[PDB]
């Protein structure tokens, strides 16, 4: 039995990379060499967003492009009005060990979790005027590495137990588990339609999942080291990943392979976080060495640097209207850039 | 000799204590309570080099002759006792900070917490207020310099009180405090039963060594010019020992910052840029 | 045994990935390029908006 | 959520009463609190404000210095000590919640009120109407105007619309000119130019009977319209 | 400032009242000793947690001579340690548990597994500055076993007696020789048993020495 199944697995691995290689008629570079460069991206820190007292681990924008949640190891989930720098809420976490946070597409909820193995869902819009824990999504057996809401009742969460899970929040219940990663899953990105998501893991692999059918559609494997960061390109047909390889990589869904890589010889450090600009033309990546690099996503030219942090950039988010990027850091600050 | 050496000292003190102010202004790893005292020391040494020492240059260039109003002499003399007593009392406040680090270690445990910041806002205020309180009598009837053609401090009724409160008191307290730090560190090792516990003994020795070597021969020579009868004391010894006093401000960046790693990192960045 | 069940599950998954209607990378690369060209004017990070309409003055 | 209110009944002119308002079922310390007066058969008048954590206090000039707003967060209780009462103070006083952050709904909850019977350059809000006799099912379009533009430099227009039903305390319908409150049906909608404003009741119902007040929140003192009643 | 509406001013006031509570909770969090509790599965962690108190992180709180201690037992986590161990970079001390009795027990040898774990934690880039408290947790059962079975089951390289003193001291040195970075790190080893107060006193002693040495770095003496 097992030797024949292993031969058939290796034979399918030959057939699938042969099918990818048959698609590879020209590389993205050959198609974008004739396009004009971005020029220098010279963003300025327009806001510094100060009240966290430990490392920022995560942030997420609201869909309004004005509120952002952020989470730090001081056990606070802070909601910021980015325009005024006002703290809208500071939410005391039951476990300080938060590694991720998400803000619902409605702005009604924030989610967070980490080394507690729980994704806590916080209702922002109570009649009581405090923020309350509405649900605790217990059922992962390793740390919560990522959360993303699909809507007020559906959240996809990623874990150190090597699984993603989709939850029904009102039942408190993982309605789907996604199991095919062999390493700890570190990151999620929902597709723009929320029918798909990608997750990147410590087996240096990214998997595309169908949310509704509960299955891995595609696996992507060009990274030499563990994927910390993942983001859909804004069309939903491709995604970027960032890893401890000190590379980002852009992968097609439709052609099922790597298009391009984003690295410079003087970049030697793990990519913590990844985001696209609204047109997808800029790929923003956050690093240890304490900065964010902006890439021409079409050329892989390093288009600019967001050099304002004193410790590891742990987070990025571009706003949904594309106006700004917020970058979060282990130095305990969030900086907003334009 | 001395005139151009004071010009070299003004540049050395402005460079050295300017680096201390700039490194804490840039580097948030240096923006501790603990280093706000080392900036308070650097401000005292900057105001010595920028306000006080050019008058020391010009007074030594004229051969001890004052060409200006006695209002201006009181300003120079009060700024000298002010900014030098602020340098000396900052050495003493830094010793009491370093004693809190050892004997009240839980309170100190992160050099940025609000109760630690309150404590150095208090002792920095005490440094600068007590420097004013000992210098301000020289704005009025205690600056009894014998002829308007000279500007110096020379009367027993002030020079003893001034040398005591500005130096022999905070010197005695600083020696007592650092000796007690060395004793408590030896007691920590004895109670536990290393190279960096030997570094603390080296830093206590360098701190008391420089504070003795610069300021003690001045405050001896200053009291002996005024209060001694039949001493072999001279303007040469007083000019040599006042120069050696102002040399403390040149050594203070060396002593309080170049022996710390966060300061050396910040200085190598500033020296690179 | 669990390892044989996983080897069957892994074969079924690698088969379900192998049978995918992949497009040529040239077409897929040109479709990202076309999305960037279409939305380039709509991107405040790619083309900075004037300080009058930037929310972050 | 409640605001239950006591101190009231008869008092002589020149006299004094402590109004109190005990909050329950909400995070009282995080809310700013207002008192709003309503003189018998007259409109709403804002009296006093105390912010969350007491750091800000405001009064109407009709009560400034003469009334004091006080607050006991550990007891979940709000107070109005009225030190020199006059006939012009006879009213139902409503304790009112407000909370201020981006996208919040201030004035969202009002207590049942307490009645005080004293024995015997502000922004002007105008509704250019007093009563409207009308029938269910049809649309209604109430309107208001301000002496100053309520459209601020930040793009908010600071109208609030309140409905007060007969024998009941006011209810927030619309906050910040466009936005309808929690538990208010989509039948109510708000619009305006920055100086003129409309509340549309798109399909009227028997529960919509009552006095409708606009209020500005651009500047203190807060000022209400005179109120327009809908009746069957 | 005239540029802010009445509601903007009340939102800035709320934001500043949130800052006041964040800063106060930071003051509370700064006076708390963060302890990371490590060691292999049966290493005596539970005996330590009982004495100190008397899946996911078990965070346990204790107070001793007005230090407040938070103990993070990361033992129930089963996941890639280098993805989350950097959460603990701000820890005061690691407490590392070793079952001293496990020199002759199987995982392939448990004492060598404890040493490989200790080496990887000790010499970690996130903990270069961070001291370690070793608890060698079962000195009674080690005295019962050492009389019966030699240390040569773990260390064929050893050449001392199967007396408690020489065997226990050799194991302590077999862990403390795993320190690289001896310039910046210290190990505080303590032989441990069924014992209520002395082990908690040892954490307080070793943590006070660690805080003093952190303060002496913060003022340049160390
Ligand atoms: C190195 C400082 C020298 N100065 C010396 C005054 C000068 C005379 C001629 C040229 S400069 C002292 C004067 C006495 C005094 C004091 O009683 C108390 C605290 C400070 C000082 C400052």
């Amino acid at each position: 039995e097992l030797d024949q199944l292993r031969q058939e697995a290796e034979q399918l691995k030959n057939q699938i990379r042969d099918a990818r290689k048959a698609c590879a008629d020209a590389t993205l570079s050959q198609i974008t060499n004739n396009i004009d460069p971005v020029g220098r991206i010279q963003m300025r820190t327009r806001r510094t967003l100060r009240g966290h007292l430990a490392k920022i681990y995560a942030m997420h924008w609201g869909t309004d492009s004005r509120l952002l949640v952020s989470a730090s190891q001081d056990g606070k989930l802070i909601i910021w009005d980015s325009y005024t720098t006002n703290k809208v809420h500071a939410i005391p976490l039951r476990s300080s060990w938060v590694m991720t946070c998400a803000y619902a597409p409605s702005g009604n909820y924030v989610a967070c979790g980490g080394l507690d193995n729980i994704c806590s869902i916080y209702n922002l819009k109570t009649r009581e005027g405090n923020v309350r824990v509405s649900r605790e999504l217990a059922g992962h057996t390793g740390y919560l590495s990522c959360c993303r809401f699909l809507d007020d009742n559906q959240i996809v969460t990623s874990s150190g137990d090597t699984t993603c899970a989709l939850w029904d929040i009102e039942t408190g219940q993982q309605t789907t588990t996604f199991t095919g990663h062999t390493g700890d899953v570190m990151s999620l990105s929902l597709a723009p339609d929320t029918r798909l998501f990608v997750s990147g893991a410590c087996d240096a692999s990214a998997k595309l999942w169908d949310v509704r059918e509960g299955m891995c559609r595609q696996t992507f494997t060009g990274h030499e080291s563990d994927i910390n960061a993942i983001c859909f390109f804004p069309n939903g047909n491709a995604f970027a990943t960032g890893s401890d390889d000190a590379t980002c990589r852009l992968f097609d869904l439709r052609a099922d392979q790597e298009l391009m890589t984003y690295s410079h010889d003087n970049i030697i450090c793990g990519i913590t976080s990844v985001s696209f600009s609204k047109s997808g033309r800029l790929l923003l990546a956050g690093y240890d060495d304490f900065n964010c690099n902006v890439w021409d996503a079409l050329k892989a030219d390093r288009a600019g640097v967001l050099a304002g942090h004193d410790n590891r950039v742990s987070c990025l988010g571009v706003t949904d209207d594309g106006m700004a990027v917020a970058t979060g850091s282990w130095d305990s600050f969030l900086k907003i850039w334009n | 000799y001395y005139a151009l050496s004071y010009c070299a000292l003004i540049l050395a003190i402005v460079f050295g204590n300017g680096l201390v102010c700039m490194a804490v202004l840039k580097e948030r790893a240096l923006q501790t309570t603990t280093n706000y005292l080392v900036v308070s020391l650097a401000v005292a040494d900057l105001l010595v080099a920028t306000l006080v020492m050019p008058w020391v240059v010009y007074l030594e260039v004229t051969g001890g002759v004052w060409n200006f109003s006695r209002i201006c002499c009181d300003v120079f003399v009060t700024l000298d006792v002010m900014m030098c007593t602020a340098s000396i009392l900052n050495l003493c406040a830094i010793s009491i900070d370093r004693y809190t680090a050892v004997v009240m270690p839980v309170h100190y445990q992160h050099g940025t917490g609000q109760s630690s910041c309150r404590r150095v806002a208090l002792m920095i205020t005490a440094v600068w207020v007590l420097a004013f309180a000992v210098s301000c009598p020289l704005l009025f009837g205690f600056n009894t310099t014998g002829d308007p053609t000279v500007c110096s401090i020379s009367n027993p009724d002030f020079v003893i009180y001034s040398s005591v409160v500005s130096f022999y008191l905070p010197f005695g307290v600083t020696v007592l405090v650092y000796a007690r730090i060395y004793v408590v560190l030896k007691q920590r090792r004895r109670k536990r039963i290393p190279l960096r516990e030997k570094k603390a003994t080296q830093m206590v020795a360098i701190v008391l060594g420089a504070f003795i070597v610069c300021w003690l021969p001045f405050f001896l020579t200053h009291v002996l010019n005024t209060h001694c009868q039949t001493c072999h004391v001279s303007p040469e010894l007083y000019s040599a020992t006042t120069w050696l006093g102002y040399v403390n401000s040149a050594l203070n960046p060396v002593i309080y910052t170049t022996f710390n790693i966060e300061f050396r990192k910040a200085f190598l960045k500033i020296l690179s840029c | 045994t669990a390892s044989i069940a996983q080897a069957r599950k892994l074969v079924e998954q690698l088969k379900m990935e192998a049978n995918i209607d992949r497009i040529k990378v040239s077409k897929a690369a040109a479709d990202l390029m076309a999305y960037c060209e279409a939305h380039a004017k709509e991107d405040p990070l790619l083309t900075p908006v004037p300080a009058s309409e930037n929310p972050f003055r | 959520v409640q605001l239950v209110e006591s101190g009231g009944g008869l008092v002589q002119p020149g006299g004094s009463r402590k109004l109190s308002c005990s909050a329950s079922g909400f995070a009282f310390s995080s809310f700013g609190m207002h008192w709003v007066r309503q003189a018998p058969e007259k409109g709403l008048e804002w009296v006093a404000y105390i912010s969350s954590g007491s750091g800000t206090i405001y009064y109407a000039d009709t009560v400034k210095g003469r009334f004091t707003i006080s607050r006991d967060d550990p007891k979940n209780t709000l107070f109005l000590q009225m030190t020199s009462l006059r006939s012009e103070d006879t009213a139902m006083y409503y304790c009112v919640r407000s909370i201020y952050y981006y996208g919040s709904s201030p004035f969202d909850f009002w207590g049942q009120g307490t009645t005080l019977t004293v024995s015997s350059s502000d922004i002007v809000m105008t509704q250019a109407t007093s009563s409207v006799p009308v029938t269910p099912g049809e649309s209604v379009s109430i309107s208001c105007r301000s002496s100053k533009s309520l459209l601020h430099s930040n793009g908010n227009t600071y109208l609030y619309w309140f409905l007060q039903r007969p024998g009941q305390s006011p209810q927030l319908l619309i906050y910040r000119m466009s936005n309808l409150a929690s538990g208010v049906p989509d039948r109510f909608s708000g619009s305006g130019s920055g100086t003129a404003f409309t509340l549309t009741i798109s399909r009227l119902e028997a529960e919509d009977v009552g006095v409708y007040y606009c209020m500005q929140h651009l500047e203190y003192p807060l000022t209400f319209g005179a109120g327009t009643k809908l009746e069957l | 400032g005239c540029t802010l509406s009445a509601e903007d001013k009340a939102a800035v006031e709320r934001s500043k009242m949130i800052d006041r509570n964040l800063r106060e909770d930071g003051e509370k969090a700064a006076r708390e000793v963060k302890l990371l509790l490590l060691g292999a599965g049966e290493s005596g962690k539970n005996t330590i947690v009982k004495q100190m108190k008397i899946t996911g992180i078990v965070e346990t709180h204790f107070t001793f001579k007005d230090l407040h201690f938070k103990m993070f037992d990361v033992g129930a986590q089963r996941s890639e340690r280098k993805k989350w161990i950097h959460c603990f970079e701000g820890v005061t001390a690691i407490i590392f548990c070793v079952a001293l009795s496990d020199y002759d027990l199987v995982l392939m040898n448990r004492m060598h597994a404890s040493m490989k774990l200790f080496d990887s934690i000790c010499n970690n880039k996130w903990f270069t500055d961070t001291s370690i408290i070793l608890f060698l947790n079962k000195k009674d059962l080690f005295e019962e076993k050492i009389k019966k079975s030699p240390l040569t089951i773990c260390y064929p390289e050893y050449a001392g007696s199967n007396t408690y003193e020489e065997a226990a001291a050799y194991i302590q040195c077999q862990f403390e020789d795993l320190n690289k970075r001896k310039d910046t790190k210290e190990i505080y080893t303590h032989f441990t048993c069924s014992t209520d107060t002395k082990n908690v006193q040892f954490v307080f002693d070793a943590v006070t020495d660690v805080i003093i040495k952190n303060n002496l770095k913060d003022c340049g003496l160390f």
